[PDB]
């Protein structure tokens, strides 16, 4: 039922506006209008904006083709065809339709690296121009050929609040298949997901379970600010060694509730993190493109005796505190705040720990061509730290961001080394018990 | 250990996808995560569940790590 959540009495006029202003085509039309997630927005004012870059060489490469897969991944994906505004203070989401794509084309000089055209263009102007809340269609395609056209770079530029870790690789592996010509499943679109998070909330909200359980889970806590131009800050370590039945990503929560309770001075500790949102009964819902992406609450309450709590008690505790969660995870935090709690709604989350359990590395088997991927990004936390875990094969790596006011190199680097060596500790001696 | 129910087998063919091993090593008694599956494998389990007219979900994975009584909690 379109326009259902538009929170606009005549969605049509807006558009109708946008194109006379010149800011999105004037043959498109208006499918749908809806809120902006909370999660969307988090990314929207952060500035996050990616160029995923595929360097293309050889003989057989086809360029007409390439165009034509452009054109029909946006016509296939409906968040590809979706623009953002404000109204009243509040991010909304336009979802186009009959638009046509057009790729901007560059034709090199002989001797001209391809890829350094794309970083010029991204550094000069694509990123430092960017605003996405004045309406211009945030996914855009580049085209660089050298002569010759055998060696070529794709670039697919996209805003966060458009894709997520589960549904970026089948942005890659749709794109594939429409340029070999392979056939494709039907699928949704993130409207959809939206549309079904709403009609299973209750009307009364005093009656609904999920805002239920986030009032009992976060009854009595308190979330602490643990730390009052941006910083990336790394620290690999040997893969950890799994206890039985706890996975990578409780032990990394486990170890980051560890040292905020020192760090802190306190034995019950919240802190935010980062869960997929697709534990929904939804058609499709695993592989539908859009940014499901939700931070919510994690709370870890050692024991006020811990004398005889071990390492394996921190993370079956650790790891039922997420599981409790699952069905209750993907509304809104701001819900969780107002409707299940004394703090103002628009508390922000102050640390976030994302484990990425996703995928790392990224293909285009495009049919003889050889293709390499690459990406450029932009990422500006405002007052929150994160905590990015990444599980490689030969490492588990730790990554600390945040702006330098908040957290300083040194700082950082403290960080990144004591969360590392909770880890490698944990892992190694699970039995042990907390007093190390 | 032998598939014995309609749920085990069709709960293995969703294993066998997800976890991308061969359906012919999965016995009722094998642990999701033992075979090396963790919470975005059983979004996706869950996922393909459903497809199948089973109905389960994370948590039911979680709590029911082995196949066998995974088939019975399912519906
Ligand atoms: P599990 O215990 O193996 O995983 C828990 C998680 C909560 C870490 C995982 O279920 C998840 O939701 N998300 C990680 C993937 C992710 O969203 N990455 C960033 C997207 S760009």
């Amino acid at each position: 039922e379109p326009f259902s959540l538009s929170p606009i009495k005549d969605p049509q006029a807006l558009h109708k506006e946008l194109c006379s202003k010149n800011v999105i085509p004037v043959t498109s039309t208006l499918e749908d209008l809806l809120p902006a997630t909370q999660a969307q927005h988090v990314f929207i004012k952060r500035g996050t904006f990616h160029s995923y870059n595929w360097t293309i060489k050889g003989r057989s490469l086809n360029m007409d083709r390439l165009r034509e897969t452009c054109q029909s991944l946006v016509d296939r994906h409906s968040i590809l065809r979706t623009s953002f505004v404000e109204h009243e203070g509040h991010p909304i989401q336009l979802v186009l339709a009959n638009l046509d794509v057009k790729v901007r084309e560059v034709q090199c000089w002989p001797g001209e690296d391809p890829m350094e055209v794309c970083k010029a263009l991204w550094d000069g102007k694509d990123w430092p121009t960017l605003n996405v809340l004045g309406g211009s269609l945030p996914v855009r395609f580049t085209l660089v050929s050298c002569p010759g056209n055998e060696h070529v770079v794709l670039t697919i530029q996209i805003s966060h609040s458009q894709w997520d870790g589960v549904s970026i690789p089948k942005l890659f592996s749709d794109f594939a298949a429409i340029y070999n010509q392979t056939p494709l499943p039907p699928t949704s679109d993130f409207a959809h997901y939206l549309y079904h998070r709403v009609s299973s909330a209750r009307e009364d909200v005093q009656q609904d379970p999920t805002f239920q359980f986030w009032r009992h889970y976060l009854d009595g806590a308190k979330m602490a600010v643990p730390f009052a131009q941006t910083l990336w800050t790394f620290k690999g370590i040997v893969p950890p060694t799994l206890p039985s039945g706890i996975t990578m990503a409780t032990l990394v929560k486990a170890a980051t509730a560890l040292f905020l309770s020192y760090h802190l001075g306190s034995r019950d500790v919240v802190f935010g993190h980062t869960v997929n949102g697709r534990n929904l009964p939804m058609d499709n819902i695993e592989s539908l493109l859009g940014c499901t992406l939700n931070f919510v609450p994690l709370r870890v309450t050692f024991p006020e005796d811990s004398t005889d709590w071990t390492v394996m008690d921190l993370l079956h505790h650790t790891q039922t505190q997420y599981t409790r969660a699952l069905s209750h995870e993907h509304v809104e935090l701001r819900d969780i705040f107002q409707h299940s709690t004394n703090w103002p709604a628009e508390t922000p989350l102050s640390l976030i720990v994302q484990h990425q359990n996703i995928d790392l590395s990224f293909s285009l088997p495009l049919r003889s061509l050889d293709v390499q991927y690459s990406k450029f990004a932009r990422f500006d936390p405002l007052d929150e730290v994160w905590i990015f875990t990444e599980p490689h094969a030969d490492r588990l790596e730790v990554q600390v961001c945040a702006n330098s006011r908040v957290l300083g190199q040194e700082q950082a680097t403290e960080l990144a080394n004591n969360i590392s060596a909770i880890i490698t500790k944990f892992s190694t001696d699970p039995t042990a018990r907390l007093l190390d | 250990k032998q598939l014995s129910t309609d749920a085990e087998r069709e709960l293995a063919n969703i294993w066998a996808t997800v976890l991308d091993i061969p359906i012919g090593t999965i016995s009722a008694s094998d642990n999701f995560f033992f075979r090396g599956g963790h919470s975005i494998d059983a979004m996706k389990a869950s996922a393909l569940g459903r497809a199948a007219g089973m109905s389960f979900g994370v948590a039911d994975i979680f709590d029911h790590p082995v196949l066998s009584e995974l088939a019975s909690v399912a519906v």
